């Protein structure tokens, strides 16, 4: 009965093709006969990207969750319809999407990178929400798409990030050795490629770190945030991913070497979002990785702290905390020098108020930690290098505390932590 | 001691309110 | 969760280390912003007050800072007695610092504890303390409590008077004490006694500081009491004229500006004459600028009408508009413009050209400077020109000519401001658009050749005036704009904003080209879908620009093409919708645009349905004799009525939209209603056609060219319908001709995409936390409390403010509307709460729904808040079940 | 004294400036209404006069605002209900005119004529607004002839007061009386609109002595008390004490309204024995109001308020209070 009704409406729309998309809108409004909608958009396509990509992506990723569930059930049910054959419109639109994949495949073009990105996100939606299981040819052309090289634009960065998240999520679709060597050579090229300034390499380093620290949940959260959808990943395939990643591509040495040269985000703030090099440095510092390799980031920390803006990023304070913990834990990272932070308070190079407050927070926290961790000295007094009293006399603690109190809401927990340190170590400033 | 007034009261260029959508669109497409 | 975070802080305040306790205490206000509901606020304030009671003085100061930050949330404490009593216990401490902090807290809590006698006595006792910090805290608390409670004010006025006049009080404490008297407005006799005391102070303590504080306090008291305000104005003018101190004169100017802003109607002619004389005979320019600021404030109000020949005000304004000082010139020309547009009296039309030439000279003065003060004066002048163009339309041509001539010899910032001015004038008066196109296009050509950094704003401003000034479409100007964009502009944002303006003014081919160009520049796929949808909507609106006046077949084909592109666009737009950017208004707006176009197509089909003949069986016996077309017209009428209802639903779901977008939605709804009324009055009920189309507005003051075109189409269609009322039987080809011509007229005016389609500014919501798969007994009916907070983004009341919140509760069983009830509650500090009583006599499963609605200040109801639902499992109690079973068995 | 002088000056300022544009006129009215409300808040003796005059000015402000909305209004089939507030304005003028008639004392007939004239204006406004919407001709004729009968009754009752109503709405209406009687309803609506817009604002002659009718519920007090328990099915008696100020005939007019948390509302008519008169223009109402309702899961609060009745229809004149009840079953 449903097949005959769908065929009748199909013939009616063949007789009046101008109203075919109106019938498809009626389908998605009344919320039944999804095969009719798919068939109508297919007969309509028979440049942009395509009406098909827009239509099914909007269906699977729109605000309306009823439509999402309805189309997911449609995809699931259609998948069982003989597992092949053109009897179901599901395989027809799958072939159409695969044909689009061939269309945009080549070095990827500047014009096709955004279309590739949209198509890749649509495939993510299909296999993640709708429960589609790709065929061998579909998986092969997907892998051919991911491993393409976009021409180092922000769209290219987005495309590479999305492809990497697809590989992390749906790693079951490789299942072959030649595709394994294809993806590892693509990963090696991605490592070598660092001209993407104008947030991809940060994601790569972060997933490598999470693999080393077995923070699988962090990887799933990263993938779900980048793809923009909630997916269950079945992390045994993620464990296979961790084995290949750690043993072949990313050792701790290469991770450290690539991370120490990662640039600093100018004008850092909570406004700019996504995964950032600060997250990478925080993750290594929490994993205690540099003392194992004897490499300095004091310059990196100091340079990043000078490049902050008022809506404070929520990762700066934990970064300073773990950096101070790294200093006083054996060998160790060197703390910033006297002259390095005298330049911060040289006025009163006009540095930002949030940079001053983060340096002040670091200094007070460092002194508190030094008082709290005198057991692990194991060297002379110049090794930890407790700060000179003259430099402390140069720092305007009270003025900066008043300024931070004037910007309470914009600085996150910085004002509260500064007040904690002030009330603990400077009672004479708390009269 | 001053006050602010707008020449055109339906001018879409005023940055009195900045919304997230237009923020990322601007940051994404400005060169 | 709220309580988890509150415990996370509570372990902080329980640590005993001062740093952690202070950290938690200053972490509190963010919690209130996250969870503004009274349960968390109540518990938080009780534990904060306990910490205040037992903590040291620095912790008490931190608690005081938090209380000062959270004066909105303290109305929600509810458990006021325990909170205050454990706060109040610290006033008995021998430490004067602790007493001072307690007094400051009581002053901060004055709104929720007025008429608290122990607090009043504490203030009175601490006022004559020997510790200066305690005395200052007592003065602050006395100010707050006199602002709040009348009894404290009347009980304290004598004591404040005796401390001020007391010779043992220092001058600094006297200064601190005088502003208490501004809160003596609670009673007429109290206000009169305070007035007498302030007069005694100004005559007996004529120091600069003391007289300044006393005069400011007297001004504030007069503003609050508004009975001594005329003689307060007279006193301020006396001090302005007589007192030689520049500081006293400056204060008098500031106070008169405050009174002009507050009570302009109370100003007499004599007061304005005295102020004008003072401005005329003063030698100092700063003072003159201040008095002219006061006079320009007054001229914008009704005080100018009360002031009314060539008087001192006009003489002063004419003298000042040619001053060397730019600020004085701006104020003088503002006064002149206000007089010209407010007073149509023909005795003062000689200054009409004085105003025009003063504005032009001020343009010449301010254009080259490119300095912030000059930019401010330039903004003042251009606002005055816009106002003058509206008020006196016969001066519009000269204003436009001055702006165009000055455009070629002005800096970039100045050019942007005059472009805004031209856009305003041409939006209100589009006849002047044709006269400004040549100069604007020439300046667009010369700017685009060397457009580096600041010219991007200039480029969008110039394109905006080009699109606004163009009543018709563009052929060569369009080519020039596209060439200027493609030649140099890699700035996608400039192109996007210009395309936004093009789609705003209905130049949809240009918008299509620019949006097509903007694809491949974005990185995110949802922005790509958004731009692609914009391109498709522009193409769809461009498709139906080629409509012939009488060709209905061409019309049907064009509407079909437009619907194809609209369906592509809505698929793309749906693909562009994401969480925290749902594009709900855009989706609904273009869905209602897809409808009323396929409804138009169905009405074109029914126009042609008359050519398929009626049956003969029905033809042998009035409206049924028409045949299928009669029922089809009935269906079309119902469809258009439903479309008008849906457009109204979109209207009242757009509380955060700007006025122009709402007017656009109103125009679409009125077009739907026009088609429905035409169908009814021509086919279905010509005898009940009601009165004639007597337009009350007549020559309505439209705010856009789209408005003018829409109303002209409506008036022409209504005239056509009225002349064709009963002249033909409903089988007529002339009725179908009139309907189809109405379709052509409505579609031939291009659609305008308004600001809310692109920019969302207000963004107000409702949280609506309600007390809870919940089991309710059959006999015991549910007691449901719903609490909600209205949320905001940046400027809360940008377009309209919430006056009251309407909470409609309904119950649907077997999840049908069995528990209708409404409660209009006024949210005090952006928070409202109410109790609901829900009957569940019928056993089963109940779906409770609560839908918040917003009644704005004017009275219009908006359906804003979420229609959150909860499900109730109502089951008969064991007692009644067992009793009924035993009785039956 | 300065208060009376300020009151008279403000009223003269409003009356003189009736040649202003609608925006200026309505902003002047808003300024004066705010001033009179504040003056009523400050002074006790002039609270009655200030609130009386401010209510009259609020009626006028609503009228001119509704007429400006009508200027914003267009042809009838294009009328939009959601964006219109003229009908609400007419209802508000209705209720405020009732308020000035009954909720104040010392009202001589020279004020009653002005109150009824504003009432007639509100009825005309409601008629015009309804005509803007209704496509039926028979209901339009019915409301039209009802309004004309109301005008005729006004002319009959206040026949001695017409010379004091020069250039008023009703005066110009009575000038063209038979033409309105014999004209078409649509033409009647049109000329009514034009005559409303051209009507003059009538001066309100202040009485020598006038005080607002006020009431203060004091016995239940705030909700800090524990809920009243054991009320399921049966009755609970809530003792009500109240002081009533300047109500000449409270027994026939004062009523007690009880609003349960559901839509149900109870209306109570206290007997004369409840009312006590310890002083002139200062009554004391002591009585019991009986409340009953089925069992409740949680102790909700019931709103109890005092209303004034007029002749039908009622208007609230006391601050609402709330008390918690827990009708527990047993």
């Amino acid at each position: 009965g449903g097949r005959r009704r769908t065929d009748a409406l199909r013939f009616l729309c063949k007789m009046n093709p101008s109203q075919a998309l109106k019938v498809r809108g009626m389908v998605v409004e009344e919320c039944h006969l999804p095969g009719l909608g798919v068939a109508l958009t297919l007969d309509h396509t028979k440049d942009g990207v395509s009406d098909l990509v827009c239509f099914v992506s909007g269906l699977l990723l729109g605000t309306n969750a009823k439509v999402r569930t309805w189309f997911g059930t449609f995809i699931r049910n259609g998948q069982q319809r003989k597992r092949e054959t053109s009897s179901s419109v599901l395989w027809q639109m799958r072939r159409q999407l695969l044909l689009e994949l061939m269309g945009i495949l080549p070095g990827l073009k500047e014009e096709h990178v955004v279309k590739a990105s949209a198509l890749l996100r649509l495939y993510c939606a299909l296999m993640g929400i709708a429960g589609l299981k790709p065929t061998e040819e579909e998986a092969e052309q997907l892998l051919q798409l991911m491993t393409s090289r976009p021409p180092a634009t922000p769209a290219g960065v987005r495309f590479v990030s999305l492809s990497f998240c697809m590989l992390l999520a749906f790693s079951t679709l490789v299942s072959t050795p030649e595709q394994e060597q294809l993806m590892v050579v693509w990963l090696s090229w991605m490592i070598k490629e660092e001209a993407y300034f104008e947030s991809f390499g940060e994601m790569l380093l972060l997933v490598a770190m999470y693999f080393h620290s077995n923070q699988l949940s962090a990887i799933i959260d990263l993938v779900c945030s980048t793809l923009g959808m909630k997916i269950v990943i079945k992390p045994s395939s993620l464990s296979r991913m961790k084995t290949i990643f750690t043993q072949e591509i990313f050792t701790e040495q290469v991770v450290t070497a690539h991370a120490v040269r990662v640039p600093v985000t100018s004008n850092l703030s909570a406004n700019i979002t996504g995964f950032l090099p600060i997250h990478c440095i925080y993750q290594l510092l929490r994993s205690r990785s540099f003392t194992k390799h004897k490499v300095s980031i004091k310059d990196w920390i100091y340079r990043q702290l000078c490049e902050t803006s008022t809506p404070l990023h929520p990762q700066l304070l934990p970064l300073i905390d773990v950096y101070i913990n790294s200093i006083l834990t054996p060998a160790t990272n060197q703390p910033v020098t006297e002259q390095e932070i005298l330049n911060i308070f040289q006025g009163v190079q006009r540095f930002s108020i949030t940079a001053q407050l983060l340096v002040l927070y670091y200094i007070l926290s460092y002194e508190e930690a030094l008082l709290a961790n005198t057991k692990t000295l194991a060297a002379m007094q110049r090794k930890p290098k407790s700060y000179s009293s003259s430099l402390m006399d140069q720092i305007p603690i009270k003025f900066l505390i008043r300024q931070a109190q004037g910007l309470q809401q914009e600085l996150g927990g910085l004002h509260s932590a500064l007040l904690r340190l002030l009330a603990t170590n400077y009672p004479h400033l708390c009269i | 001691a001053a006050a602010d007034v707008s020449v055109w009261e339906e001018n879409w260029e005023d940055d009195i309110v900045q919304d997230d959508f237009n923020q990322q669109l601007r940051l994404e497409m400005e060169r | 969760d709220a309580n988890s975070a509150l415990m996370e802080l509570d372990k902080g305040l329980r640590s005993g280390k001062l740093g952690e306790q202070c950290e938690a205490v200053v972490r509190f206000p963010r919690l209130f912003q996250k969870y503004p509901f009274p349960i968390l606020i109540n518990s938080a304030f009780l534990k904060l007050a306990d910490v205040f009671r037992v903590g040291n003085n620095f912790l008490r100061l931190c608690v005081l800072k938090v209380t000062q930050q959270s004066e909105k949330h303290l109305e929600k404490i509810l458990n006021v007695d325990e909170f205050v009593k454990r706060i109040f216990s610290v006033i008995h401490s021998n430490d004067p610092v602790a007493r001072a902090i307690t007094l400051r807290m009581l002053g901060s809590l004055a709104s929720i504890i007025p008429e608290r006698k122990n607090a009043h006595h504490s203030i009175r006792q601490s006022l004559d303390s020997h510790d200066n910090v305690e005395v200052e805290a007592a003065v602050f608390a006395a100010a707050n409590f006199s602002a709040q409670s009348k009894d404290f004010a009347v009980g304290i006025c004598n004591k404040i008077s005796e401390m001020i006049q007391g010779l043992a009080t220092p001058v600094d404490l006297k200064l601190k004490l005088i502003p208490i008297l501004q809160h003596m407005h609670h009673d007429a006799i109290l206000a009169s006694s305070a007035r007498q005391l302030l007069q005694q102070l100004v005559t007996s303590y004529p120091s600069t500081k003391m007289v300044i504080v006393s005069l400011h306090t007297f001004t504030l008291l007069a503003a609050s009491s508004l009975v001594d305000t005329p003689k307060q104005i007279q006193l301020l003018l006396q001090y302005l004229k007589n007192d030689p101190r520049k500081a006293v004169k400056r204060l008098a100017i500031q106070d008169l500006k405050l009174l002009a802003n507050k009570t302009p109607h109370t100003w007499s002619r004599e007061n304005i004459q005295a102020l004008c004389e003072c401005a005329l005979q003063t030698p100092y320019d700063s003072l003159k600028l201040g008095m002219l600021s006061v006079l320009s404030t007054l001229s914008g109000t009704i005080a100018i009408k009360h002031y009314f020949r060539s008087s001192d005000l006009v003489k002063l304004a004419q003298e000042c508009c040619y001053h060397n000082n730019r600020g004085i010139a701006a104020h003088g020309v503002r006064v002149l413009t206000n007089i010209t547009v407010s007073c149509q009296e023909k005795d003062l039309l000689a200054l009409e050209q004085d105003a025009v030439f003063g504005l032009e000279s001020l343009l010449v003065l301010c254009s080259q400077d490119d300095s912030p003060g000059a930019q401010a004066t330039l903004k003042i002048a251009l606002n005055c020109m816009v106002k003058l163009a509206k008020g006196r339309p016969h001066l519009s041509q000269s204003v436009v000519e001055t702006l165009l001539t000055q455009l070629h010899s002005a800096q970039d910032a100045a050019r942007i401001l005059m472009c805004h001015c031209l856009a305003a004038i041409a939006m209100q008066l589009p006849v002047l658009g044709d006269g400004m196109l040549g100069d604007l296009m020439e300046l667009y050509k010369v700017i685009g050749r060397s457009a580096t950094d600041k010219q991007q704003e200039l480029l969008v401003s110039l394109a905006t005036v080009i699109f606004v000034a163009s009543q018709k479409a563009l052929s060569v100007e369009s080519k020039a704009v596209i060439k200027q964009q493609l030649e140099s502009v890699s700035n996608g944002w400039t192109v996007y904003r210009i395309a936004r303006q093009a789609s705003r003014m209905g130049n949809h081919d240009m918008a299509k080209e620019l949006y097509q160009s903007l694809l491949t520049q974005v990185a995110s796929e949802h922005f790509y879908f958004w731009l692609n949808s914009l391109k498709e909507f522009s193409h769809a609106e461009q498709c139906l620009t080629g409509l012939q006046e009488e060709n209905y077949s061409s019309a049907l084909s064009c509407i079909a093409e437009s619907l194809k592109f609209y369906h592509k666009g809505i698929a793309s737009l749906t693909a562009a919708s994401t969480p925290l950017n749902p594009l709900s208004f855009q989706c609904e707006f273009v869905k209602l645009r897809i409808d009323l176009l396929q409804a138009f197509s169905q009405l074109i089909c029914t126009c042609n349905s008359l050519k398929t003949s009626p049956p003969p069986a029905i033809a042998t016996t009035d409206l049924q004799r028409c045949g299928r077309i009669s029922n089809q017209m009935k269906q079309s009428m119902e469809e258009f009525r439903s479309l008008a209802s849906r457009y109204g639903d979109l209207y009242q779901a757009s509380f955060d939209a700007d006025s122009a977008t709402l007017r656009n939605v109103e125009l679409q709804q009125q077009s739907c209603l026009l088609i429905s009324h035409a169908i009814e009055a021509l086919i279905l009920d010509p005898e009940s056609a009601s009165f004639q189309e007597y337009g009350s507005t007549g020559t309505a003051h439209a705010d856009s060219e789209y408005e003018r075109r829409m109303m002209s189409v409506y008036n022409h269609v209504l005239e056509e319908v009225e002349s064709l009322n009963r002249k033909y039987t409903p089988v007529s080809y002339m009725h179908t001709a009139c309907l189809c011509n109405a379709i052509i007229a409505l579609l031939k005016v291009p659609l305008s995409f308004q600001r809310y389609f692109f920019q969302k500014l207000q963004s107000t919501s409702i949280k609506l936390a309600l007390s809870p798969p919940i089991a309710v007994q059959n006999n015991q009916q549910l007691a449901l409390k719903v609490e909600g907070v209205v949320q905001h983004g940046s400027k809360p009341g940008l377009f309209r403010k919430i006056q009251s919140v309407c909470l409609n509760v309904s119950s649907t069983l077997q999840s049908n509307m069995t528990n209708e009830m409404e409660q209009r509650v006024e949210p005090h500090n952006d928070y409202f709460s109410t109790q609901f009583l829900l009957n569940f006599a019928i056993l089963g499963t109940h779906n409770i729904t609560v839908e918040s609605s917003v009644k704005d200040a004017n009275g219009i109801v908006w359906k804003t808040g979420p229609r959150t639902t909860i499900f109730v499992k109502s089951l008969e109690d064991p007692y009644s079940q067992q009793i009924r079973l035993q009785q039956q068995q | 004294d300065p208060s009376q002088q300020f009151l008279q000056q403000s009223l003269e300022r409003v009356y003189s400036l009736q040649h202003l544009d609608p925006q200026g006129a309505q902003e002047l009215l808003e300024f004066t209404i705010r001033d009179l409300q504040r003056l009523g808040e400050l002074q006790s003796e002039l609270a009655g006069v200030a609130d009386f005059s401010a209510t009259y000015l609020r009626c006028q402000l609503l009228l001119i605002k509704a007429l400006q909305e009508k200027l914003w209004n267009v042809a009838a089939p294009l009328y939009l209900k959601q964006s219109d507030l003229a009908s609400a304005a007419a209802k508000q003028i209705m209720e405020e005119t009732y308020k000035m008639e009954f909720m104040y004392s010392g009202v001589e007939n020279k004020q009653v004529v002005i109150i009824h004239h504003m009432r007639l204006q509100a009825k005309a406004l409601q008629l015009i607004v309804t005509a803007r919407t209704t496509r039926g001709l028979d209901p339009l004729f019915g409301m039209c002839e009802k309004f004309l009968q109301e005008v005729d009754f006004f002319q009959r009752y206040f026949i001695a007061d017409l010379p004091h109503l020069q250039d008023s709405f009703v005066d110009k209406l009575l000038d063209l009386m038979p033409r309105l009687m014999t004209s078409k309803p649509a033409e009647v609506v049109k000329i009514l609109q034009t005559m409303l817009r051209q009507s003059a604002f009538l001066h309100l002659p202040l009485p020598e002595q006038i005080h607002k009718a006020s009431a203060t519920i004091i016995e239940p007090a705030g909700e800090s008390d524990n809920p009243l328990r054991f009320t399921s099915g049966l009755v609970v008696a809530l003792d009500v004490d109240a002081t009533l100020e300047h109500v000449q005939d409270p027994q026939n007019t004062v009523k007690v309204q009880v609003l349960y948390p559901d839509g149900q509302a109870q209306m109570i008519h206290p007997k004369p024995a409840d009312f006590r008169n310890p002083g002139p223009g200062r009554h004391r109402l002591i009585t019991q109001v009986y409340l009953s309702h089925t069992a409740w899961t949680e102790a909700c609060q019931v709103e109890v308020r005092l209303l004034l009745a007029y002749n039908e229809g009622t208007i609230p004149f006391s601050k609402p209070v709330k008390v918690y009840i827990m009708p527990k079953p047993a």
